[PDB]
Order: structure tokens, then sequence, then C-alpha cells
């Protein structure tokens, strides 16, 4: 494993992230009482009951690091410049994903360890098919953020025309424009237009 | 190419500046790419900017002479034009076409010690310029004296950093513009891309003809002084570019020694009159400088004149 | 002084080794002595060593001119000529003469921002030998920057030390020995101890005695060209070693201008033939460069050079 198929992960942990928010809002079972009579019932039985969602809460802090590795990415040199041939929009991608594997564990029911165990290997086999079939740029914690994905074609001013590279890039891009690229992967790099 | 298409291509580079990457090479003989901050690699780019301004574009004596006439003046970027490449020339022109996709990134957990040189690649309007650099003995260098494992220390014992740190001062060894090279810095160039062969090649060729011309009496005294690398650079020439060797007879060259009011009384003429007595280091560089044609005078002022760097005008 | 006596005495001072002290010179024009590090400091020791052993031991084209008649050429040390001295040199000749037993010490707490120039004292055969380096700006060097505290790391930036680098090489910039001082980088001499104001000086009083020369009816472009210190330094050398400046009269200057097959095309005689018609930058320059005598033939070849930098072999 490792390097590459690390970055997989990464990536898709980072795009489990509204999963894992959605999980904690939807059961938490949070004792909020407005009245005087619901006192603390204690430490030990609120990590009991609730064990799904502590494990929801690290997976969402695991998910915050590997953004945080990816937004190391673009901290170091990207100060080169390429220009944009084809500049066809690819971003249905994160809604698809979204509407497709997402709102399924929203239509699904939390109540048993078993079933828990079984979702989390369901979750585990998505991920691992996710990992080597390059559609695995789609992510909506990303399109939250303001990144818009697209699929470009640069063309480098000293090496050649390199062709189907997708950009992830914080504004909107169109055919005969300048973007700096840090590439994150062979296949995605972050774009930042030049202006 | 003359030195103002040269300026106007470096000024069209510059103006319409897209980015640069730096691109290491190593003793193993391949090309990574580094990991260099932002903030640095933006002041990088505007000190080699600025240096490389003023090189060639505020520059207003500058000269590109061949390599092969290589004399010995100052702010100039000397033309490569012999046949044979060295091996770095053919890694720069590798390193320029690196596709910008690539993942042979370089690993800094080698302490620096197996980079040989630093490629510079300034790009800008589709076109690609490609600075080289050699890794000198750290750039010697300084600290603070942490007092334990706090910086300020007024009994600062001043010592150095290890083994660990690259030097990237704001200069170029030779640079690369389209599909010729220019050179600026002549002993890394004769020291690490292993040119001396090619130079001390020449030189045997050089005195192959000077023994074959029937002029010097004693070949072992300028055989003795061929090994050095600053003589075998007159040799080269001497070989190239000179225009009195085999071209007139050395009847001419004789009479201009034996009517001449300084090399009448350097160089001697033998007792036959038909060869010269070239035997101590004066002599030699005297001949050298001779057969360089640089012994000239002027048809105004009537005054001798030894000229270290010459050019000709018809060109 | 010949350089043959120069090279003796270097030589003496070399293989008669004795002691090496570095000193700082400060904005407020005081001596701060450092504290370097043994093995450092003997490191920066042999470094220096064999740096000036290569350039003036060694060499075989070394020469030094005097500084008024400036020219283009590599590897050579031009003399002090002017007996004004900037606050610097004052400095270098306090800095050779401070007693050991002194305790003026630097404090490292200044930020090493302080400090414009640093000070080689090698010392030996009871003499010193002055070398001084500038700042050079604090040239950018690169560490291998970890995460947390963890020291090694596969993936890293390289970034800078901000201003703990103190860049010193092992090239000097200029170099004093008994009151003679010699240079090797103008630039840094022209830029910083205040020199471009007595080229400029020398400047005007050469486009004085140029206009007392009656040769321009435009002299205004080269007091409007002027200010450039790429111009202001062949006036100058103009100024003060020329052989056409008061000693050959205009006729004969407009005679040979009318006589000669390339500068009677590339500078333009005037219509009256009485004086001079530059206006143009390259006419300018070829101005220059034929005033300065620069434009010369062999008596082998006859061809006509053009010498970037010449020198005399009667003197």
């Amino acid at each position: 494993m490792q390097r590459n198929t690390y970055n997989k992960v990464g990536l898709y942990i980072l795009s489990l992230a509204m999963l894992f928010v959605f999980i904690i809002i939807l059961t938490a079972k949070i004792p909020f009482c407005f009245t005087s009579d619901c006192s603390f019932i204690g430490l030990k039985k609120l990590v009991l009951t609730n064990i799904v969602p502590i494990v929801c809460f690290v997976f969402f802090l695991f998910s915050i690091y590997f953004y945080n590795r990816l937004k190391n990415i673009t901290k170091y040199n990207g100060q080169d410049s390429v220009k944009i041939t084809s500049c066809q929009s690819e971003s249905y991608e994160s809604l698809t994903f979204l509407a497709t594997y997402i709102v399924p564990f929203m239509g699904f029911s939390f109540e048993d360890m078993q079933k828990n165990i079984a979702y989390l290997l369901l979750v585990v086999v998505i991920g691992i098919i996710f990992i080597k079939t390059d559609k695995y740029y789609a992510n909506p914690t990303l399109a939250l953020f303001g990144f818009k994905l697209y699929r470009v074609n640069i063309l480098h001013p000293g090496s050649g025309e390199t062709k189907n590279l997708i950009a992830i890039s914080n504004d909107v891009l169109k055919v005969d424009d300048n973007v700096y690229y840090s590439f994150f992967d062979e296949f995605v790099f972050i774009a930042r237009k030049k202006i | 190419m003359t030195t103002q298409q040269l300026k106007e291509k470096i000024s069209k580079i510059i103006d319409n500046f897209s980015g640069i990457r730096v691109v290491f090479t190593t003793t193993a003989n391949e090309l990574k790419l580094s990991r260099i901050e932002g903030s640095a690699l933006n002041s990088i780019a505007e000190g080699f900017i600025d240096k490389i301004k003023e090189d060639i574009i505020n520059n207003e004596d500058l000269t590109s002479p061949l390599l092969s006439n290589f004399d010995d003046r100052k702010n100039a970027l000397f033309k490569f034009d012999y046949e044979q490449y060295p091996e770095e020339f053919n890694k720069i022109t590798q390193a320029i076409a690196i596709p910008p996709n690539s993942q042979d990134y370089y690993n800094p957990l080698n302490k620096f010690t197996d980079v040989k040189g630093i490629i510079i690649l300034i790009s800008g309007d589709n076109k690609c310029l490609a600075l080289y650099k050699n890794k000198t003995n750290l750039a010697v260098l300084r600290n603070s004296r942490k007092m334990f494992n706090l910086v300020p220390d007024p009994d600062g014992y001043l010592k150095q950093l290890p083994n660990e740190i690259l030097r990237l001062d704001f200069n170029y060894d030779l640079f690369s513009i389209g599909e010729d090279f220019y050179i600026k810095n002549h002993k890394t160039l004769e020291t690490q891309m292993k040119f001396h062969q090619v130079i001390e090649a020449q030189a045997v060729i050089a005195l192959n003809s000077l023994r074959d011309s029937l002029l010097i009496e004693d070949i072992s005294g300028l055989e003795k002084s061929s090994r050095e690398i600053s003589f075998a650079r007159k040799l080269a020439k001497i070989s190239k570019h000179s225009p009195v060797l085999g071209k007139i007879d050395t009847k001419t060259i004789i009479d201009y020694v034996s009517q001449h009011k300084y090399l009448s009384a350097i160089l001697q003429i033998n007792e036959a009159g038909d060869k010269l007595l070239i035997k101590t280091k004066t002599s030699q560089k005297h001949f050298i400088k001779l057969m360089s044609d640089d012994y000239l005078q002027s048809d105004l002022t009537k005054i001798i004149y030894m000229s270290i760097a010459k050019d000709r005008l018809d060109e």
C-alpha cells in the first residue's frame, strides 16, 4: 500500500466527512433537557450509550487531518504557470457522490451494534472499490469549501501538451486561461488562477 | 545569434513572466524536483530576474563570442560551438521538457550530498530558459550559539551549520536558450563537465600543427607547458581561430620578429635565421600572444598595445 | 607595483602563515571582533588560503593596472590610484592595527543586521593581509524543514532561516597590503562605499574638456546619457588616460575617421566637416571606443581589431 494508496485513502476519508457529521447530528442522544430535574447521568453512561457518535467524531477528526494534509500540498512550490486548452467542467460529481452514497446512509436505521458493524463493513467495501476507480476526485467536503472541479488539458510552455488532468480550482476556469499547478497526484492538481 | 537578438529574446521571456521551477540533478545521472516554500521561491525568482536583468537587459557592455575564441574578457556570455556536447548539457536539455505531472520528486533525507547541480527553469511566452548552478562546500556560514535551548547569547561562540544546507545564491554558471548554450563561468565547465580532456585533445592537435609548421626549435618546452589548462585554452584558440598560423609564410613571421621594437628584444632568432628559440616561460607566453595576434599598434597614436580581449571588427 | 613583486609579497605572507582574525565592520563605523569557533575559523582559513592561491599565486594571466585605466578584463586586480580614500579604507587601516588585548567586542544580539562588512586578516611574516567582503545581502540558504520536533522528514517543504545565515563564502571583494589598495569586484566599490559621485565628477570634468575640444554639436546627448556609471567609467578613463585628449588635433582626428573604412560608416561625419555628428546611442558608444584608442591593427594580418581590454606595451 502506502504513497498513492494512502493519498486515495485520505481523499476518501475527507469525502466521508459529511457522512460523519450527518450521523453525528442524526444520532447523538444528548440529554438536552431544559428543566432542573435532568441532572448529569454520568460520563460512563454517556459514553456507553454513545458508541457510533464518538467513532464518527474521531473519523471526522481524521477527515479534518486529511484535509489539512491536502491543504499542505499548495503550501510548497506552485509558482509555475500553464495554459488550459480544453475546460470541460466535470463538477456534477460530489453531488452524484452525495446523492448516491450518503442519502442511503440517511435512509438507514442505526439501532443495533451488529447492524452498525455491517454498515462500517459496507463503508470499508465502498472505500476499497473507490480507491482505484479513477473517480476518486469526487469530494463533497471539497465542493462545500468553494472548490469547483474541472477536467482540463494543460499546455506547458516548454514540455508539451499533457491531456486529461483534473483541476480543483478556487474560482471559475475558462479556455485560454493561466493557472498555477500544485500536483497532489499524477491525475489531480490544485489550480489557482493568475490575475 | 547576435547579442541584440539575445537581448530581445531574454526581454521577451522576462516581461511575459510565467513562472519558475527548480530541478536538481544528481551524481547518478537522474533529474529530481525539489520542495521549495512559496515565499522563498518568489524571492529566488525575483533575485534571479534582477541578476539576469543586470547581466543582459540593463547591461550595455555585453559581448557573446564563441567558446573557441575564449579570451579573458568580463561581462560576457560565451557561445558554445563545439560538436560534442557534455552529458550535463544533454541533461539540461532533458530537464527543459520534463512533464509537469511527473512524480520523481527529490528525497531530502539524503542530506543534500547527492546533488551535483541546480537547474533553474525560468519560463515565459512559450519558451524555456534553463540556468545552471553548482553546489559548493555548503557556502560556509554561521549560526547564533544557542545557550542550551535558548537562542540569545552575548557570549556566543560563532559556529557552523552541519552538512544539510544548500547554496542557492543569485548567480548562474551557464544558461540555455532555444537550442544554443551560453556559458558565463569557465572554471566549473573545465572542472565538472569533463571538458579539459577535449581542450587537451585540441591542444594536442595544435601542438602537432605547430610541429608541422617547422618554426619552433625546441618543441619540448611547449609540450612541457601544455599540461596547464590555462595554457591549453591558448592552444585551443590557436588550433581553431589563429589567423597567422598556416595562413602566411614563416619568413614573414621571422621578418616581423626581426623588425619590431619589442619582439626583437624578447624573442630571439636562431643562428640559421629560420627558427625561433623559445625556452623560457616568458618567451613561451610572448610567443603564444604573438601567434594569437595580440600585438597591435594604432595608426593614429603609433603606440604598440597588448590586447587581452580582442574582437574581429568585420563580424 | 609590478605583478611579480605582488606575487612574491603574497607568497612570503602565504608560506609564513601565522594567524587569522575576523573582525566585523558596523554601520556606526566601529570595530567589533567576533567569536568564530576554532574548527570553523580554521576551515575558513584554509579555504581562504586555497582561494587566494588559485586567484593570485599560480595564476599566469594576472595583471594589475591602475583603476583610472579601468577595462573589462577578467581575473585581474586593479590598483587604487585616487588619493581620496573613502571611510571604509580608513576602517581597514584601523583594523590592521587593532591590538589583541582590546575588548571592543561584538554583541550578537543585534540580529546581525548592524554588520555591513567582514574583514579577513591573513596575518604572517610580521605582516597583515586585510581581505574585506561586503555583507552580500544575506544570500538565501536552504534548510530541510520538518514537522513537530521529529527532525527527519520524508516529505517537507525546504525553507530559509531568516537572518542567521552570514554567508561569507571564500570569495573576497577587495584586499589591501601595506599602503596600496587592490580591488577585485568594482561593482560593490561603485555602489557601496560612495564612489559614484567621484565617477560623475571625473565624468563632468571629461565633459568639460570635451566641450572645450569642440567636436560635437549635440553634447546635450552626452550629458543626458552620462548619469549612468557604464558611461561614466569610460568618461573617467577618457579624462585621465587617453592619448587623444589634448594630444591629437581635430584635423588629424577627422582625417583618421575619413580614411578608416568602418568608422566612416557607423559614425556619421559632419557635412561641414569641422566637427563630428553623433546623436545615437551606438554612435555614442563607438565614439567613446574610438577616443580611447580601441581600434587597432597588426602588421601580419592587417585586419582592424576592436579591443575590449587593451594594455600598454611601452610602459
